[PDB]
């Protein structure tokens, strides 16, 4: 019956980064779809494995929203069986995925004179991610063969770096803040439903 | 005429099973399915041999990462390739000429290799390239107008490398150029104009380089930076003009005033 926290996750002051990526189980709880998807708010609003028009009529277990900013030409990574360094290394949607990926241009909250450096993002990393892992280690990767001691050096690169968005940049340079709802039914009763 | 093993390595084999969606390495193929594959993708790969590629004419997306692969020479026959991405972090060596047929080219990424020093010309038939990154290698140095048949690329990127040096006028034939980015490298100057025709420029990344500020040896630089402060981006946190910094002082290479 209470109100599923969906103003919590898409109108909250900060989000986080992609690599550290923020996820909010939701349960318990009346959600509308609807309003949000006719809403013209958004400038993606793709679903996979369902359609976005049945949304209000289904019931779940559990509802999984995963929030970040990334670049605007990256929303495209946030796609099931896409590569990148998004993809690749901060995010990764399974291949099966049921859900739908929202996202809005927040040019005018997370860009800056000069740069936003709140916002970072993986570069490098041993191996590509499996879906929904999530890795916020901050060690030295090692471009080369010889050790790195934890000490920045040749080859010895910080895996992490900040976007430093500007409100100048182009559509695709510009930050857009990103929800990924997670549709899940198991064996238990569905306790998220669209309005009565 | 069925046959398979085209492929004599025995991880790309399957990556080619996977493609075709067969059973095993042993299926045999027919010449209609090798020119059905349009994309080859083999990521975190095993790789050692590509040979058998050459027989894949309509190729126009290959993407793989392999730490053992270090010969590419079979890729030279890829003539339909518009996308080409790979992560070889043995890779010393390009052979001659690889990318002188593959003139449909729109994108190149090579990155995380060993590459210290490119062939003179490497680039040159690639008229139409948009986009090339050769990020994380070990570049020394680049030849003479490695990129000034390039005329139509739009993105470059030679970040995290060993470069000492920039040739003169290196940069002057590419007038769409938007995005450049020389951050972490050993850059203690740049020649000057090195930047006088990039006309159509908007991002540009300097940070992370020792640069030698003595006037009025980074007059130059320092005079640019203050002219196209707008351009400057940073993937550090600072004020992005302000992200060119001196080797020694540390102080912002635009704070530099060269007499004359
Ligand atoms: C808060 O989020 C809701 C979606 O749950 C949205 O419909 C509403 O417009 C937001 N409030 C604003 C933008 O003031």
């Amino acid at each position: 019956t209470n109100l599923c926290p969906f103003g919590e996750v898409f109108n909250a002051t900060r989000f986080a980064s992609v690599y550290a990526w923020n996820r909010k189980r939701i349960s318990n709880c009346v959600a509308d779809y609807s309003v949000l998807y006719n809403s013209a708010s958004f400038s993606t609003f793709k679903c996979y494995g369902v359609s976005p028009t049945k949304l209000n009529d289904l019931c779940f277990t559990n509802v999984y929203a995963d929030s970040f900013v990334i670049r605007g030409d990256e929303v495209r990574q946030i796609a099931p069986g896409q590569t990148g360094k998004i993809a690749d290394y901060n995010y990764k949607l399974p291949d099966d995925f049921t859900g739908c990926v929202i996202a809005w241009n927040s040019n005018n909250l997370d860009s800056k004179v000069g740069g936003n450096y709140n916002y970072l993002y993986r570069l490098f990393r041993k191996s590509n991610l499996k879906p929904f892992e999530r890795d916020i280690s901050t060690e030295i990767y090692q471009a080369g063969s010889t050790p790195c001691n934890g000490v920045e050096g040749f080859n010895c690169y910080f895996p992490l770096q900040s976007y430093g968005f500007q409100p100048t940049n182009g559509v695709g340079y510009q930050p857009y803040r990103v929800v990924v709802l997670s549709f899940e039914l198991l064996h238990a009763p569905a306790t998220v439903c669209g309005p009565k | 005429t069925p046959i398979k093993q085209i492929f004599p390595d025995d991880a790309f084999a399957e990556t080619i099973k996977a493609n075709l969606k067969k059973k095993s390495v042993t299926d045999a193929v027919t010449q209609n399915e090798l020119n059905s594959i349009d994309q080859i993708y083999a990521p975190d790969s095993d790789i050692k041999s590509v040979q058998g590629i050459q027989y894949l004419p309509n190729v126009r997306s290959l993407k793989l990462r392999s730490n053992k692969l270090h010969d590419i020479s079979a890729l030279k026959e890829l003539t339909n390739l518009t996308f080409l991405f790979l992560n070889l972090n043995q890779l010393q060596s390009l052979p001659n000429g690889v990318f002188d047929k593959l003139t449909n080219l729109k994108e190149l990424v090579l990155v995380e290799n060993q590459l210290q020093s490119l062939p003179d010309g490497v680039f040159d038939k690639l008229t139409n390239l948009t986009l090339l990154h050769l990020m994380v290698n070990q570049l020394q140095s680049l030849p003479k107008g490695v990129f000034d048949k390039l005329t139509n690329l739009t993105e470059l990127d030679l970040s995290y490398n060993q470069l000492q040096s920039l040739p003169e006028g290196v940069f002057d034939k590419l007038t769409q150029l938007k995005d450049l980015r020389l951050y972490q490298n050993q850059l203690k100057s740049v020649p000057d104009g090195v930047f006088d025709r990039l006309t159509s420029l908007q991002y540009i990344w300097l940070h992370d380089n020792p640069w030698d500020c003595t006037c009025p040896g980074i007059r130059y630089l320092s005079e640019w930076i203050n002219k196209h402060s707008g351009v400057v981006r940073s993937f550090i946190p600072l004020w992005a003009p302000d992200s060119a910094k001196c080797s020694g002082s540390g102080k912002p290479v635009r704070s530099i005033i060269c007499p004359t």
